[PDB]
């Protein structure tokens, strides 16, 4: 009973079974900060059965810093109270309550209990209590630039997928009597030592059939062992072969165990010295607390690092760590102590989030079990931070100032930022700059542009939008909301509702990038990426790229004249099936899917856009003649939806599926078999259809099945959707049309010059006028998967079953089919808080104007196994150019508005270079092998009129330069690369 | 000498190197055990991506090291 | 990918193919319109055929896009121009160059492939009747690559 | 010496081979005798893939070892 109008999404990452389970699941959160707050927020997305917050503290001023669904008018009000009414409306389906007072007893009605800006002590009490009644625990703390995350989960956690990826498949050339189990041609079975497999559909060895799951000893990339099946028989041919998963037995152990030997979760292994550090820092920090009535070292005080460094020896001591402490590192945890970062708190809600969905679903592999991480390479370095500038001021960003400073923040809110995107990394985006500060003061702006629509299934994780708002623009009810949470932000943020490209570059020109600071993308495709990229380049501008995929994220930084540019490296393509496997012999359910889906757009879009296109254009015949590959396909669509096959009522849209059903199921069937009968060989002698090629059957309809039914009823309201009928849908007039049928006989043909004109003209004047058919026009079927009342995922699968069923292939259900036809990516929220966190973290780097490439950092995570990395950029690469140091992407060449000749002499001249193309666009503008009377023609013209003259078509007023690609030889006939030109207009 | 490479799925690879050998030639095996193109893969050892024309020992790897093989996504 | 394709236009032009001729139609460099002669041993000698090449962006990383215009009576051609071919697919890599995309698709005219076939009539006619074969693509390249 | 080659469809070649003959020999052997071409064929000897450019002794083949014969399908 999942709404899958809602988690669409989520539901390819965790499954049915995963939120059925997390939907009975109570989850307790101690603590109501920005952390707290983050994690309660990223849990109501996520769907568990209730949240419960306890926090009796007042509201203080400071703690605006990180909390955004606390404001100004809320000082002196404990902070669940404030927050619990904003966090019931971001998910219907999840309660969320208050407690005022929390017993030990109580936490028994709790499947999970996080833990938050709590003291030591408290802590060990809660925890002594959740190990020994099998209550999963979760601590997380986040001080200034440091965070730490603990989880307990009880001593016999049982962890049924490990990985989170989905189980390996594959079909088997044959087995040898020794278990040696070979994959088809250049096929890589992928399964590493010790997993388990079972095989079924194997021929000469029905004893593997069973389903017993087996040993793998992995001896290649295409062959794998099993051990012996000497007794069910002696080699085995063809069969598949699927992957068991099966559960793991974890445990954990309790916190006052674990404080004595921690075992360490390094999110950069870059800096493996520093978690030993951290352990005591974060313990000397609670001492300290408890030993001045709950207060922390005031920010860039001596005498409180002087007394947090004898904490942390004293603890050293009593510990018997055997580390020598490091006096800088830890007296930076003591200047930071009060700090409080939104980018640091979005980080840790989205890692603790996603330990508390493991925790209830008992899925994927969690921490185990200290998580210790820092960002200190963020600290600014180009403005004064002592004693002085870090106090605070009594204003919302002291969280902020305790650790930048006035300075910096000054320089923060004088930011110009361009947003591209507004899904949900741009909603969280857009979050971080609020709390943040960025473009509140005189000279600061926000721009965002996004061309969508808010959508029901945008709801799981774009948590700006509400219900109500669905249907309205992204960028206008991002901005808004925004403007709500931080009003200094009102009259500050602009939205655009334009897409970002080629045809967009009279809004965001050169007047547009020359004022930013700073480029985010929060994309979706790789097109849009690459474009964006190019634009940063050519106006140097910083740009920062994120990326999320179910569980998995990474974040990468473009700095101008110091590294390498988003398009300078590659990615792995999507996988396309080739025509033939598609078109006569598949094998696998994505290769129906994708034949259903022609299917439909071949029934139901293209002839009736001829159709509408032949009654608009006086003389279409004319061009779909000269024009089509095949024109006599296109005379025939338009008279047999005109004329021939043109219903009048339901019953006979009803007849037109049957005959259609025979057509695509029945029919081509026998016209294959025909042509490859099931006992034909190839030309080697060795049958045709084996190994990756299944002999069909035809398929007798048969109103009782289901599938027949199914398919019958969707191409029969497809068919009444295109000419605008009325659709029925109770099954007895279905089978009153049905059951008076008479196929007409069909018997396979065997095959075997003025005539095709003379059938062509016949049709043609068979045609009705268009002047007789005024005002009348057919409406195609444009596919839309997100609505289940409009038959079109329906008839997808109802299409791709039959032809599974042709071939004998194991259908799928409607929730696959609209994964693979949709081509839907997996998405979550805690992937997405992440990668704004870090993003985040990158952006207060760019900020401070670093100038050394080891202090910015790439980041790569995958949640469902609990992997961190980070890289520091490639450097862009440079070069030798006329005996000049020049940098391969950042350069160009800055040249007026001269004549192609000076051109040409201009780089002979300086260079030393012969030029011998130059292009401009996709056009080839000057070449060196043209014939020299063309060249004569293009040369005394300038470039601005070659330009026009070669594509045809005048420059637009608001350009104002152009980017010149050029390729040129040296004096010794050697090529060289060169940067591209920039011609000012 | 011998190395571990840890892909961004959680799959484990082996590889047997020596120290003189080029950043391609573990790119190129890494490719016979997998099949990813050596352009297209992005290999990471203590917070430093290795790059074409370099040696194993200018990044200071010695035996029983770890990298990450990871990759960029182009959802969000 | 302009200067990959400008390269592989400048390479063509050094020495001619004598069997080949692609160039960019009007001046798109990512679109070529390109010749191949018909095999001297094969049905379709003595013709014709213009191919349309569309270039990838990612030249020379991703595969280009070659459809026939011309009619032609092939087993692994269907009459939409699409051409069932390896080289065009996994087993291209950014290794080669479009010379030999349309060497590759000559061959492929001298000796079709009927064990995967893309027009399954064609191939069934080719494996049971040759003779009627032969006369059916003579026919066919001299009445549509002829003229 | 001699070995035998066993293919998909149960069928079995006997080849006469010496231990120093090189993988592309006895693909040739298998290409006269039933006319698949080399670049097709994929030799299968102790869960171990034979390549080109090698020799039987390569993978220890001895007297009267079995191979298995699997062939790709072009496209
Ligand atoms: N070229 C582009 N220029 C501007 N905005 C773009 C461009 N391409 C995509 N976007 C926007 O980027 C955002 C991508 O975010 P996301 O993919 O999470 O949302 P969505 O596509 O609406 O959702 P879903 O993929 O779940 O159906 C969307 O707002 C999309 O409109
Ligand atoms: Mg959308
Ligand atoms: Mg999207």
């Amino acid at each position: 009973t999942i709404d899958e109008g809602l988690y669409s999404r989520q539901l390819y990452v965790l499954g049915h079974e995963a939120m059925k389970q997390m939907s009975q699941s109570n989850v307790l959160i101690i603590g109501c900060k920005g952390l707290g707050v983050e994690i309660a927020k990223n849990v109501c997305l996520a769907g568990v059965k209730s949240v419960t917050l306890y926090d009796p503290q007042p509201t203080r001023i400071e703690d605006l810093s990180s909390q955004y669904f606390l404001t100004e008018d809320d000082i002196g009000v404990p902070r669940a109270k404030v927050t619990v009414s904003k966090l019931a409306e971001l998910n219907q389906y999840v309660p969320v309550s208050v407690v005022d007072e929390l017993s030990t007893e109580y936490l028994k009605n709790f499947k999970c209990v996080v833990v938050t800006e709590t003291s030591l002590t408290k802590q060990l009490e809660i925890n002594d209590f959740t190990h020994k009644n099998h209550i999963a625990y979760i601590a997380a703390d986040s001080r200034g630039l440091f965070g730490s995350i603990f989880c307990d989960f009880g001593e016999n956690f049982i962890c049924t997928d490990t990985d989170g990826n989905e189980p390996l498949t594959g079909m088997i050339a044959s087995i040898t009597d020794d278990g040696v189990v070979t994959m088809l041609e250049e096929t890589r079975h992928g399964l590493e030592n010790g997993d388990f497999v079972k095989f079924t559909e194997v021929k000469g060895m029905p004893g593997l059939n069973d389903g017993t799951p087996r040993k793998v000893e992995v001896k290649g990339p295409y062959t794998f062992s099993i051990g012996s099946v000497k007794d069910l028989g002696s080699a085995g041919y063809n069969g598949v072969f699927t992957q068991v998963k099966v559960p793991t037995k974890i445990s954990f152990k309790s916190l006052r165990e674990s404080l004595k030997d921690p075992e360490y979760v390094y999110p950069d292994f870059g800096k493996m010295m520093r978690p030993p550090q951290y352990h005591i820092a974060f313990q000397a920090l609670s001492a300290f607390a408890d030993a001045h009535e709950g207060s922390l070292p005031r920010p860039r005080n001596d005498i409180d690092a002087a007394e947090f460094f004898e904490f942390c020896k004293k603890i050293a001591s009593t510990l018997q760590f055997d580390v020598e402490l490091d006096e800088k590192l830890i007296k930076e945890i003591s200047y930071q102590a009060r700090g409080d970062l939104v980018a640091m708190s979005a980080f840790l809600g989205g890692a603790v989030a996603q330990e508390v969905l493991k925790a209830t679903t008992s899925k994927f592999y969690p921490l185990k079990q200290y998580f210790y991480f820092d960002s200190l390479e963020s600290l600014p370095s180009s403005v004064t931070i002592s004693e002085e500038t870090c106090k605070p001021r009594g204003c919302r960003y002291d969280g902020q100032i305790a650790v930048f400073g006035s300075e910096f923040q000054e320089k923060i809110a004088s930011l110009s930022t361009f947003l591209v995107g507004a899904g949900a990394i741009g909603c969280e985006m857009l979050k971080n700059w609020a709390m943040m500060g960025v473009a509140t003061g005189e000279s600061g702006h926000i721009s965002v542009t996004d061309m969508d629509s808010i959508e029901k299934s945008n709801l799981n994780r774009q948590f700006l939008f509400r219900p109500r708002d669905v249907g309205k623009l992204k960028s206008e009810c991002a901005s808004t909301a925004v403007s709500i949470m931080n009003p200094s932000l009102t009259g500050k943020i602009t939205s655009y509702q334009e897409r970002v490209g080629p045809e967009s570059e009279g809004i965001f020109g050169d007047e547009f990038f020359e004022k930013l600071s700073l480029v985010t993308n929060a994309l979706d495709n790789v097109e849009a990426r690459m474009y964006v990229d190019r634009r940063c380049v050519f106006f140097e501008k910083p740009l920062l790229e994120s990326g999320t995929l179910g569980t998995k994220g990474n974040t990468q930084v473009v700095v101008p004249h110091l590294t390498e540019s988003y398009g300078s490296s590659q990615d792995p393509p999507e996988k396309s099936f080739p025509i033939c496997t598609l078109k006569n012999f598949p094998n696998r359910i994505e290769h129906t899917i994708a034949w259903a889906r022609d299917l439909f757009e071949g029934l139901f879009k293209q002839p009736i856009d001829n159709v509408n296109m032949y009654l608009s254009s006086p003389n279409f015949l004319e061009t779909s003649l000269k024009t089509s590959s095949n024109p006599r396909e296109v005379l025939e669509n338009i008279r047999d939806y005109l004329v021939t096959e043109k219903p009048l009522s339901f019953e006979e849209c009803i007849m037109w599926a049957r005959l259609q059903f025979d057509k695509f199921f029945n029919n081509n069937i026998q016209q294959l078999l025909f042509n490859f009968p099931k006992d034909s060989v190839t030309s080697t002698g060795q049958p045709f259809w084996s190994g990756p090629k299944r002999a069909p059957t035809p398929l007798s309809f048969d109103i009782h099945n289901r599938e027949h039914f199914d398919f019958i009823v969707a191409a029969a309201s497809l068919y009444a959707f295109n000419y605008g009928l009325k659709s029925e849908t109770d099954p007895a007039i279905y089978e009153r049309v049905l059951a008076g049928y008479n196929p007409p006989p069909f018997a396979p043909k065997s095959g075997i010059a003025n005539k095709d004109k003379q059938e062509l003209k016949s049709i043609a004047d068979s045609l009705p006028p268009p002047s007789s058919l005024v005002g009348f026009r057919l409406t195609p079927a444009e596919f839309e998967k997100d609505d289940d009342s409009n038959h079109h995922i329906d008839f997808i699968t109802a299409a791709s079953n039959l032809r599974a069923m042709n071939y004998d292939i194991t259908p799928a259900d409607r929730f696959k089919t609209k994964f693979v036809a949709g081509k839907i990516v997996p998405a979550m929220c805690t992937s997405t808080a992440v990668v704004s966190g870090l993003v985040c973290l990158e952006l207060v780097k760019l900020v401070d104007g670093k100038k050394k490439i080891e202090e910015y950092k790439n980041g790569f995570f995958n949640l469902a196994i609990g992997l961190f990395t980070f890289s520091d950029p490639i450097a862009s690469p440079k070069m030798k150019v006329n005996g000049k140091e020049i940098d391969k992407i950042w350069d160009r060449y800055n040249l007026p508005d001269c004549t192609l000749q000076e051109l040409i002499d201009y780089f002979q001249k300086e260079e030393g270079l012969e030029v011998t193309m130059l292009s401009s666009g996709v056009s080839l503008l000057y070449a060196n092998f043209q014939p020299p009377k063309k060249l004569a023609e293009r040369l005394p013209l300038k470039i601005s009129e070659l330009v026009e003259q070669i594509t045809k078509k005048k420059l637009e007023p608001f350009r104002k330069h152009l980017v010149l690609e050029i390729c040129c030889d040296d004096a010794n006939g050697e090529d060289v690369e060169v940067p591209f030109i920039c011609i000012k207009l | 000498m011998q190395i571990f490479v840890k892909t961004l799925t959680g799959k484990t690879i082996t590889l047997e190197v020596e120290s003189s050998d080029t950043i391609d030639n573990v790119k190129s095996k890494i490719q016979d055990k997998e099949g990813i193109p050596p352009d297209q893969q992005r290999l990471i050892f203590a917070g430093k991506q290795l790059e074409d024309g370099r040696t194993l020992s200018d990044y200071n790897i010695q035996k029983e090291s770890t990298l990450h093989l990871v990759l960029r996504l182009r959802g969000g | 990918a302009l200067k990959r394709i400008n390269r592989e236009l400048a390479d063509l032009g050094k020495d001619p193919p004598s069997s080949s001729s692609a160039g960019p139609v009007g001046d798109d460099l990512f679109h070529w319109q390109a010749t191949i002669m018909g095999p001297a041993d094969s049905p379709y000698a003595g013709g014709v055929f213009f191919l349309s090449i569309h270039f990838p962006t990612d030249y020379p990383f991703k595969p280009p896009k070659v459809n026939f215009t011309t009619r032609i009576y092939h087993p692994n051609i269907n009459s939409n121009g699409s051409i069932c071919l390896d080289i065009l697919r996994d087993q291209w890599s950014p290794a080669l160059t479009i010379s030999k995309v349309l060497l590759s698709i000559s061959s492929l005219l001298t000796d079709p492939n009927p064990d995967d076939p893309l027009v399954p009539e064609i191939a069934h006619v080719y494996k049971t009747d040759r003779s009627r074969y032969e006369l059916s693509a003579r026919e066919w390249t001299r009445k549509y690559a002829i003229g």
